[PDB]
């Protein structure tokens, strides 16, 4: 009835849960604890020219 | 690989021992687009009169010298037609290209940190007090850190190790930065987009960012190497808009 | 109608095998002068075995990190007093009076999020000579005064009619009063820091107080007075949901002084050890 | 109506629960997003950034920039150890205040490997070779280069490319390690020795400096959120 | 069976670009003598840039504006007294005794809507010499007397049998008593105003009281008397749902005098400034 | 029955919540609707209607119709400023009691542009030209027409079409502006000066009057409902 | 089971909620906070002949 | 809506129940009281060569 | 909201109920499983393993290994009974501390058959035959081999294959039997007698020993969990 069945957090080495929203406002939802994304090269490698990890950093 | 040239407006910078170019967060300066904009009227975009290389006076790296900081803008406010549009207009937007230039021989040694800090809100010397504006920025004259804890009313607590913001001065590597290691390079370049939480923002009220130059490893030399080692800073706006024209401000 | 949502799990990178090497590829020699952080996995410096790595960086995402409730204000108010301004609590809203969530939020310069606000209100009977009474359950009103509305002057004001301000009545003994709050700001992100003034003459107030004006909160006992005094304490808990964050900053080192300013006393970088070569000997009969 | 039945854990306030909750400002219209530069999406992106490490944190140098630089000189100093410190990225005074350390101290377990990058900060004409060794735990720290030689080491030749990365790998039995480390989940210790020494021509200074930047490799992870011991107050309004 | 409802969002109009102009089109010159309000977007007077405008006029619709609860009556009644008419509260229904919702509803001449009515009933122990007792929870009855039914004369009347009048029993300590009410009127819209009389001889009562007769409400303590006096206060909250409104009017300027009439004292149009040219100088070192 | 579990925020009365609730009059039969003319469907339809603006609200003229009309005369009065007032449609005494102002004062933020329409109310033979200028904030109000000339202005020629619309555009950095404006979200100030002057033949009066009508453009919006400070009582039955 | 899944209020720059009515009377429903309509020309331009914004209001 | 209808425990000689998980974590589920498996030969007969129960254990 | 109605048994804590319950550590990342050897999946796998049975639990031998071994000697001892004990795998001192007994004592009913395996532990040259008999209840224990002969018996010839299995079958009327057995659900008694005797050559010892291992057959089962009477404390910290 407007549901959504997503996957639970299980470890690696009957796992689906159900969500329904009741309120008219997205500021009433749960938290988005299941988005895991990254882009460290933004802070780790913020340089104009690339550096290829097996060539001298200069030269 | 070490040679480089930067042509902005009617100004050029040549360099022969450059390490690389930090682009702040992988992001280049750009103009305000139509869907992220909030002001109704048409902006001025002078484009060659304002987006060029303005050179601030240079500081002498001595053997016992803690560091220096500038605040942008309010450093380029008396520089040409950037510092004039910046007067006649309410709202302004621009990114920058900061080129720091310090050269020594092969018998000298040292290591500067060159770091751009967004919103570098600073802390007064008397914990229960308030900074001045002079104590945050002298224009093109740099303010100087101190090797010990400073005193005096309204003047930033400018011991180097805390960098005046209350953090550790070695963690500043989280901000867009470079080093000038007098054994490898002699210039650092940081390309800094417009980082702020509103599309355009006034230019006299908000010091959009702070440039700190902090020698971690100090100078040194032997028998008669050159005693005088200066540091010169060049800033060049990029993609500079202004909006909201009226009569000129005054301070 | 049921909808299936796909949730990908982000493991960390496995360790590829390696062998001897004799080449002109130097994955170790670099130059930090470029503002670039070396990417040298162990398999570049030594001989490693293939290791399927199942670990996950889930509990370190920003949503998992910040979305935990934390107290941000504690205030007391009495059922009866001789001050008439101690009969209700009141405070301007900021996350900046408690060091824990302050320091937590202040690894980033701009934080944009919704919140889930909870209140823990606990009354106690004031110590005195003649105790003993039958007072019914206390009920409390929590009013939010946006910036501009009229603020109460007593617990019998007209303002507590809360015609348009939102306010909560809660009768002691139930589950705490919780509600949810959107991104109520005029910028495009809450700016934890601000290097600037309010007036264009480059003076006024410096820093955070300039920017963020989110109004006040006023709590009161609805019941009425009390035969014998009692005092209630309200704690407010913020939990940021739907969290976005920008421009990280070094964590604070020196201790906080006040909620207005970033003023501080200088502290040492770290604590001392005997020498620079000192490692303690712990394998000893 | 429906017959319900309340289970234990009803009417409690668990700090780390995520339920829905009524909006106190219905039909609010939030401010459009802005593509502000530099968005963080994980905390292991702040811990993979280099950070200068206060190695020389002897007493008398703790509020000086001198805490950051390791002294190195020319002459027959092969008997002397340059530096050495335990591997405790959340507890050792050398580490607990870096970006890696200050990010760890919000968590209780940590696994992964670490990258320590050393920067020679002397003349453009000084030349030396250094030995940088990591010793997995099990025996007291090495006291001579013949013992450090037996560890997991690297020999860094000082030249054009100034800096050199010693990547402390992950050798452990437990998949994880406490951040408040004990001598069960100990991690080892690193130590640095001259391999040939520093040689300078005439007219250059003899006393140079190294510096050490700590960062986390691309397989690091932390877990079990906790509070940080580094911030503390004694009343509200702080 | 699930049904998908389509909800369109109404943004405000974007700003189309513009350039120089030299023409006989005068979008500025007009003539207000026609009772017509000039439609001059800024792009007609100056040079504008194209601006995609995402703002919405949602929180200003009539439903979002009016559908918020507001108090419309407060009344007290005692468990025990020596008057027997102070043991129960009673009042004729109108939204007209509290200035806030009155003035709010009175920007329109005819308002047609349903309502959601809530009651906040709070008892207090009366101040006296000998306090202390074990009284059980109080329960209250709220009866609605349509126009014509028999009205109580005591708290022990027969009328409280509420055979056909709707009435609510509520035992103190729970969530407030709320119910919903249709458009209970005989016209086709509640007429906030009325320029007329009741009698055809052009006399009688003037204005609102003529039209709207919606009956009374009577609240009482069901329990019984009390060893020591106690007094309860009931507040009634109206929240109009499904709101339709017609013929807007200028908002009220002068303060209200009574709930019967629109009588007033003359007030100034607005407050003064020094001159007609006076703008304060705020850019000053 | 079903095992339920009550979350925080149970058994509270939030003024601005919309739940269902039992009808106290079941199977009621409401009166058929009537297509009464003039139905309002938004409040920004009451704020796009012109409203005479009490500009001349000097003291001694506040309960007079004279508050509504700006005096203008013939002669060499080019040095004198006709009128001037801040742009504060919810706080300035000039505006806070218009339809725009009284509609804003129920809200806490406002964005959009404004239309000020001026009506020359003199002879059919008087002729003049006027300068009407808006100055985005950042500098003190102009004190001469050479400064007002630099703003965002219009030059209104008095002729057959009597009135002229100065559309104050939306120049701001924040997407919105408080209604209780401070000097952070200041908006500017408008000022009016003679461009050539008033010229009348013989036998017509010399002292004429202007009038100013304020309305909101088609991109105006208000948000964050609040209470209005303009109504107040001191007991029930009012 | 007689439901209706409509859209929440989100800003611009998992959003569907579910409604079911329980009572036999439409005076028991929620409020219609998601109808946004307008017609200002009723009050703004209530004139017999049109006026075209670029022609003189007279003449 | 993300349910699962399994079988109850009845003896041998209207039996289906319904399960839905509400929480985002598998450490919040019920217990798995309906898995019955065995392998006693692990402890009962842990020998290298088999022994066939009708031949001498030796010889 | 939904009208619910709470049934009896609400807000109670029943020790043996399985409901869902909020995780106090959300999004925890558990340690990967390990295929450790020897996983138990039922308790009737610990009760199908042999266990030496303390048959000779006379007084003076209860803390001696001598409790485990049945004495057997050579000569004309056909009149003497070797051993005998009731079948009470959860209550008889002989059984209640085996693996079978200690696993039963966590349950209240038990059904199935039992396997008692006897091991002759004498010389490699001693030879004898033994009679091992089980007598379903109904009459006093047999006191002579002519009565034990009438039971359910086996005749075990001592030879190369040392041990011999007497499988006590399940003869009962009730499908189950209490573990705290009474004389309604009694089970019987086993008894052992010489069939021909022990014969040894010259130079070997005459006094040998038997031993008895109890296990459960492949149709055993226990039910109705209870507490075990064998563990007990008198304060916390034990
Ligand atoms: C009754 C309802 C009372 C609730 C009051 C909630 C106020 C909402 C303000 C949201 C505050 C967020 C902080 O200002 C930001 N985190 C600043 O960094
Ligand atoms: C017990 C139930 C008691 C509820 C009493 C509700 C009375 C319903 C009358 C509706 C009143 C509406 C106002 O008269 C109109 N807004 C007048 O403008």
């Amino acid at each position: 009835m407007g549901a959504q069945v997503s996957t639970q957090k299980t470890g690696a080495h009957i796992i689906h849960y159900t969500n329904i929203n009741y309120y008219k406002d997205a500021a009433s939802n749960s938290a988005n604890r299941q988005d895991f994304s990254q882009d460290p090269g933004k802070f780790t490698e913020p340089v104009k020219d690339i550096m290829v990890k097996s060539l001298p950093a200069l030269n | 690989d070490r040679v480089r040239s930067i042509t902005l407006g009617n100004s050029t910078i040549t360099t022969q021992e450059s390490a690389n170019v930090v682009v702040a967060y992988g992001r280049w300066p750009e103009y305000l687009k139509d869907n992220e904009a909030t002001a109704e009227d048409q902006p001025t975009q002078p484009d060659v009169a304002t987006c060029r290389f303005y050179t601030l006076e240079s500081v002498t790296w001595e053997r016992d010298s803690p560091g220096w900081w500038w605040k942008f803008p309010d450093a380029l406010k008396d520089m040409g037609l950037f510092g004039q549009n910046m007067y006649y207009h309410y709202l302004g937007r621009a990114g920058y290209t900061i080129h720091v230039q310090c050269n020594a021989s092969k018998f000298h040694q040292g290591c500067l940190m060159v770091v751009c800090v967004p919103e570098a809100e600073m802390g007064c010397s008397q914990v229960d007090g308030t900074v001045n504006e002079h104590s945050l920025s002298e224009g093109e004259t740099a303010k100087k850190f101190a090797s010990t804890s400073t005193n005096g009313t309204n003047t930033v607590q400018s011991i180097v190790t805390n960098a005046g913001m209350g953090v550790g001065v070695g963690n500043l590597t989280i901000f867009p930065h470079q080093w000038i290691n007098l054994r490898t390079n002699n210039c650092a370049t940081i390309v800094m987009p417009y980082i702020n939480n509103v599309p355009m923002d006034n230019m006299f009220r908000h010091h959009n960012f702070t440039l700190m130059i902090i020698p971690f490893v100090p100078l040194d030399y032997s028998s008669d190497s050159s005693t005088y080692v200066p540091i010169t800073v060049t800033v060049a706006p990029m993609c500079a808009e202004y909006n909201g024209l009226r009569l000129a401000t005054s301070l | 109608v049921v909808e299936a949502v796909e949730n990908a799990v982000a493991r960390v990178a496995d360790t590829i095998s390696s062998g001897p090497s004799n080449s002109q590829a130097v994955p170790a020699l670099t130059a930090v002068e470029t503002g670039h952080t070396s990417q040298v996995t162990p398999s570049d410096t030594i001989q490693t075995r293939h290791v399927r790595n199942y670990h996950s960086r889930s509990e370190s995402s920003i949503e998992n990190f910040l979305c935990r409730s934390a107290c941000v204000y504690m205030g007391e108010y009495h059922t009866t007093n001789t001050d008439t301004s101690k009969l209700f609590a009141s405070w301007t809203i900021n996350a900046r009076r408690m060091v824990q969530m302050r320091r937590k939020l202040e690894l980033f310069t701009y934080v944009r999020f919704d919140m889930e606000v909870t209140f823990v209100i606990t009354s106690k009977q004031d110590q005195g000579t003649q105790l003993g009474q039958d007072m019914p359950p206390l009920t409390h009103q929590i009013m939010y005064i946006p910036p501009g509305g009229p603020i109460p002057k007593s617990v019998t004001d007209y303002t507590w009619q809360t015609s348009t301000n939102p306010s909560i009545f809660w009768t002691e003994g139930n589950a705490p009063p919780r509600m949810s709050i959107p991104f109520i700001s005029i910028g495009n992100a809450y700016s934890n820091f601000y290097d600037g003034w309010s007036h264009f003459s480059q003076n006024g107030v410096y820093g955070y107080n300039t920017l963020n004006h989110m109004g006040q909160i006023y709590v009161r006992h609805v019941n009425g007075s009390s035969p014998l005094p009692m005092t209630s304490t309200v704690r407010m808990y913020f939990k940021p949901k739907h969290v976005k964050v920008w421009v990280p900053r070094p964590p604070r080192l020196c201790q906080y002084k006040n909620a207005s300013t970033v003023n501080f006393t200088p502290t040492n970088i770290t604590e001392k050890r005997q020498s620079i070569n000192y490692i303690p000997e712990t394998v000893k009969p | 109506g429906l017959p319900v039945m309340n289970t234990p854990g009803s009417n409690q306030f668990l700090t780390s629960d995520d339920f829905q909750s009524p909006s106190a400002m219905p039909q609010f219209d939030v401010t459009p997003e802005l593509n502000i530069p530099g968005e963080v999406q994980n905390l292991m992106e702040i811990a993979e950034v280099d950070s200068v490490v206060p190695v020389n944190n002897v007493e008398g140098k703790l509020d000086t920039m001198e805490i950051y630089r390791i002294p190195v000189q020319s002459g027959n100093h092969q008997s002397s150890q340059v530096f050495g410190f335990q591997v405790q990225p959340g507890l050792d005074n050398v580490f607990k205040h870096t970006l890696l350390g200050e990010i760890l101290n919000y968590y209780a377990h940590w696994s992964g490997s670490i990258k320590l990058t050393f920067v020679f900060c002397g003349s453009a004409m000084a030349t030396g070779k250094f030995l940088l060794a990591y010793a997995p735990p099990g025996a007291n720290a090495p006291k001579s280069r013949k013992d450090a030689m037996l560890g997991t080491h690297i020999i860094w030749d000082v030249g054009l490319q100034s800096s050199c990365v010693l990547c402390i790998p992950w050798i452990s039995q437990t998949h994880y390690r406490l951040v408040q480390q004990d001598e069960y989940t100990s991690a080892g210790n690193v130590t640095c020795w001259y391999q040939t020494g520093i040689v300078v021509p005439a007219g250059t200074p003899t006393s140079c400096s190294i510096m050490c930047f700590v960062s986390a490799c691309n397989d690091f992870s932390v877990r079990l959120l906790k509070d940080t011991p580094f911030i503390e107050q004694s009343a509200l309004l702080q």
